[PDB]
DNA sequence: CAATGAAACGGAACAGTCAG
DNA sequence: GTTCTTAGTATATA
DNA sequence: TATATACTAAGAACTTCTGACTGTTC
């Protein structure tokens, strides 16, 4: 895809009561865990593609911001370059005192819709303007039917998620854990790209790399020729680099401001 | 402090809406509207109870929005009006509801109405709700009009994201309607005027201010008792109706008359206080900033301010607005190469009535105490301002020697004006009548053209082919048919709708899709493209009537058709009988582009 | 607080409104070195 | 039972914008 | 034109 | 006389006004 394009993902967490502390043994927390593969995520997207975006964005919640004001939707931090000032802020929820900060900050998980969800989610990839080489969303919820409730919320999540499919956007949920209730044709196999209650597309999202990548460019295109009068046209591509650590850049000591050198 | 708007949900005007437009009657849509207002102007009363500068106005200038004049205008229409609920409703940009919405006049029975394909489209999307309030939807319109003027579509896309998202599917139907500035309600706007008030039609017809109106005629019981035209406010100008050269006398009291040339430039209005200056168009849109606020801005108002006599310090006047040449002392016919309302020609302007001197309002006056008055009132200055002159007659002879002169002179036409008929404002007829040489028969150089290209219709000509693309043919061998045509004009009136139809049916089996990448060699297209074209040997002769021949870049044939309407459908006619690029040639040189060059007898 | 003017510090942990800890020093016209070299001695 | 009126539309031309 | 990506060109330690 | 890091030096993969559109108006 085109170069200069660049891979996007967004974090979408459900923020009710139903995960918030569910907690039914004394081993895991969903929210706990959900925060964690973002955190594992994030890290390690820092060091491997540091060019691209990320956003965490909670549903649910009773404090309200977004960017047009809509009910129960935080965008935590909208899609920017990754950064430090980010992992302290998801590192700030991590804990059961980080679960008391979280709950009486933004709230205990009030109602919701997730038509409404994927509108927003949708907007924050509209916003920034930098070209995007893949679209990619990942809910974090386990309520496998959002409502069997309001059938006209449902239908609408239908309409708008197809519309997302065809806008370029692609989606994403790990089934996280719950209680029975750990199926997919529940209303997300129109939805996503058996089952169980576990997903184990979760826990490679904990592997933890360092990995860098650089994606398919030439070293050099040069016209191989095979006389002086047939040409053809080769692709010098490099398959194996020795990558060396990333060049440091010097600091004055005390404003910790570049000091561009100039020998 | 409140208004009444605030409390009556937009909703509920929808449903008003929705009950006009299903009547059937005049009846029914009417005592809808009297409910409708009944109800409003008691919850009025309760909310006021006792200064007010709360009106009608919030509901009435969306149930009439061709009258605003206080918003700004949108910068949307249909076509941005899909390609944002696309964006903002974020459809697949290939989907079918995505091609709907971009090509609403092709048939996929609402072809041609945006409001049915996008209420159709949005009713399973977005069940959207939560009764936002006239008020509420007035400043959303407000804010897309501030944020066009102010040149922010994110802003624009905002404000039409709360539009779409807090609003119903018949709800966001009848806000692209209130956008479009088409409602088709069925009901005609002077009989909303009797509706508002017995006054309420005469107070616009002088103001043209929904507000004003709505704000001085609330109560139906208190009319006004001298409704006249007042300073720098925008009134109607009275209108001319098309003359019956046969009749002429009588339609003229059988009395003395004048004659004059038809201006061939933009209708305009000025009113004057001094060192202050405005300008209306004929639609009542303010042009002072292009024309002059001070007798040190602008075009004609620097030339002008000292024409005026030393005691007038009030002036209302009405004329024609053209340009002119320095060089050559002659006008420029409005149209190519240059804008009147924005500009080595120089402004010039042409009064031909008057309705204000500093205390006599002269609306009731007879046009000749008018005319006294226009001669009087300033000294002309030729190029910049003159005196439109009135020529006397008495008999149809002299109207038809005058016709001919006009005709000669290359001229658009002639005024023909009763000497005792006052001011009426908006009036078509009531004593100013209009010649041109395209009211009489035979006058008229016409053209025999063939359609070459189809386009959808809208509306009520909507799911069929209300308009065409017309060319001209190359000359061929002798005993050979013409090959290559070369497109002259678009024409899509002239025809009664039954004949529309005919000729669909008739055409129907030979249009084909038209490819810009790819286009037929039998027809050659210009700037402008054709939705479908048709081969000519399957098309059909047009007979076509236009005011004259223009230059234009949007044809290949480096003109174009000015005023151009079907006066018959040539069935009698074959298909290589259509004219070619040598008479069209001779045509356009006969009489510098005019296609009138005939005297009357 | 003309007094903790001439005197260098380096508050560098903190987080008490960490970054107010040096607005609080400025208005005594601490010194910050807000990251410690060989000339400031005091780190907190 | 229809003449009289409108209103509805059909381009005509302009320019600013956005894409590219 | 901007940024990038090499390299490679340099220097320093036993 | 090694190898390691720094540097800087350069090359390449990333912009370059024009066209079309829609309104807006008559």
């Amino acid at each position: 895809y085109k170069y200069s394009g660049r891979d996007s993902l967004i974090f979408l967490v459900d923020a009710s009561k139903a995960m918030f502390e569910s907690q039914s043994e004394d081993e895991l927390t969903p929210f706990d865990m959900s925060i964690q593969c973002i955190q594992s995520v994030y890290i390690s997207k820092i060091i491997s593609s540091d060019r691209d975006l990320l956003a965490v964005v909670f549903y649910g919640t009773e404090k309200d911001k977004n960017s047009v004001n809509f009910k129960n939707i935080y965008v935590l931090q909208e899609l920017d370059n990754p950064g430090a000032k980010r992992i302290l802020e998801l590192d700030q929820f991590k804990g059961q005192q980080g679960q008391k900060r979280f709950q009486d900050m933004m709230g205990h998980g009030s109602d919701y819709s997730l038509s409404e969800v994927l509108w927003v989610c949708a907007n924050l990839f509209s916003d920034v303007q930098f070209k995007m080489s893949h679209k990619r969303i990942m809910l974090f919820t386990n309520e496998d039917n959002p409502h069997g409730n309001d059938s006209a919320k449902a239908s609408r999540a239908r309409t708008k998620a197809g519309d997302l499919r065809d806008t370029g956007i692609f989606l994403d949920l790990m089934h996280l854990k719950k209680p029975g209730g750990f199926d997919i044709s529940l209303f997300y196999r129109d939805i996503i790209s058996v089952h169980f209650e576990e997903s184990s597309k979760l826990e490679d999202l904990l592997r933890k790399v360092r990995a860098k990548e650089t994606r398919k460019r030439a070293l050099s295109r040069l016209k191989l020729k095979l006389n002086k009068d047939i040409v053809i046209s080769v692709g010098i591509y490099n398959l194996v680099q020795k990558a060396l650590k990333p060049p440091p850049i010097k600091l004055y000591r005390e404003t910790n401001e570049p000091v561009k050198t100039k020998t | 402090s409140q208004t009444v708007a605030s409390h009556v949900p937009f909703a509920d005007l929808c449903s008003t809406l929705e009950r006009i437009q299903k009547s059937k009657g005049r009846a029914e849509k009417i005592r809808h509207f009297r409910e409708f207002l009944d109800s409003w102007r008691k919850f009025h009363d309760a909310l006021h109870k006792n200064d007010v500068t709360d009106s009608f106005y919030p509901a009435m200038r969306l149930i009439l929005p061709q009258l605003e004049r206080e918003r700004m205008a949108y910068g949307i229409k249909e076509t941005m009006l899909a390609k944002l609920y696309i964006e903002l409703l974020n459809l697949p940009r290939d989907g079918k509801d995505a091609l709907k919405l971009l090509n609403y006049r092709t048939p996929t029975g609402d072809a041609g109405d945006f409001a049915m394909i996008a209420y159709f489209v949005l009713k399973p999307r977005c069940l959207q709700k939560g009764s936002l309030t006239i008020q509420q939807v007035n400043d959303l319109l407000d804010s897309i009009a501030s944020n066009n003027s102010a040149k922010r579509k994110d802003l624009i896309k905002k404000s039409l994201l709360q539009l779409i998202t807090q609003s119903s599917a018949l709800e966001q139907k009848w806000l692209i309607r209130m956008i479009i500035k088409d409602l088709k309600l069925g009901v005609s706007q002077q009989t909303i005027f009797s509706v508002f008030h017995n006054d309420a039609a005469e107070l616009h017809n002088v103001t043209t201010d929904l507000e004003k109106v709505c704000r001085q005629l609330h109560d139906p019981s208190v009319g006004l008792s001298d409704i006249s035209i007042t300073l720098f406010s925008a009134f109607k100008p009275m209108l001319a109706a098309i003359a019956d050269i046969e009749h002429i006398e009588k339609d003229m009291k059988h009395q003395s008359f004048y004659i004059e040339t038809k201006l061939d430039g933009e209708r305009m209005q000025m009113h004057k206080d001094g060192d202050v200056y405005k300008y209306f168009s004929r639609n009542g849109y303010n042009y002072t900033d292009q024309f002059g606020a001070s007798p040190t801005e602008g075009s004609l108002t620097p030339f002008i301010h000292n024409a005026f006599k030393a005691d007038i310090q009030i002036c209302i006047l009405d004329g024609e607005m053209m340009a002119y040449n320095p060089n050559t002392q002659t006008f420029m016919q409005k149209g190519t190469k240059f804008d009147i309302k924005r500009m080595d020609l120089q402004t010039c302007y042409c009064v031909f009535d008057v309705l204000m001197v500093n205390n006599k309002k002269l609306g009731h006056e007879t046009l000749r105490k008018r005319y006294e008055i226009l001669s009087s009132i300033f000294t002309p200055i030729p190029g910049r301002i003159e005196i439109v002159q009135k020529t006397q007659a008495h008999t149809k002879n002299e109207v038809i020697d005058a016709l001919n002169e006009a005709i000669d002179k290359r001229e658009e036409g002639i005024m023909v004006k009763q000497p005792l008929s006052i001011y009426k404002p908006d009036k078509r007829g009531e004593g100013w009548l209009k010649i041109k040489p395209e009211y009489v028969s035979g006058l008229m150089d016409e053209l025999d053209i063939l359609i070459v290209g189809g386009y959808w219709g809208k509306g009520s000509r909507g799911g069929m082919m209300s308009h065409f693309l017309c060319a001209v043919a190359e000359k061929p061998p002798p005993g050979e048919k013409p090959s290559v045509f070369h497109t002259l004009s678009r024409v899509g009136s002239g025809c009664t709708m039954k004949e529309l139809y005919d000729l669909g049916l008739k055409l129907a089996k030979y249009w084909k899709p038209f490819h810009r990448k790819a286009p037929p060699s039998s027809i050659l297209c210009g700037t402008e493209k054709p939705e479908v074209y048709i081969e000519p040997c399957n098309s059909v002769i047009v007979q076509i009537k236009a005011a004259e021949i223009v230059p234009s870049d949007m044809y290949k044939t480096g003109c174009t058709l000015r005023f151009p309407r079907i006066e018959k459908i040539r069935d009698d006619k074959e298909w290589h009988e259509c004219m070619t690029l040598d008479d069209l040639e001779q045509l356009r040189g006969k009489a510098s582009g005019k296609l009138a060059s005939k005297h009357l007898y | 607080s003309n007094i903790f003017e001439d005197v260098e510090f380096c508050v560098m942990s903190g987080t008490q409104p960490k970054p107010d800890l040096e607005n609080r020093i400025a208005e005594f016209g601490g010194y910050i070195v807000q990251n410690p070299g060989p000339d400031t001695y005091c780190v907190i």
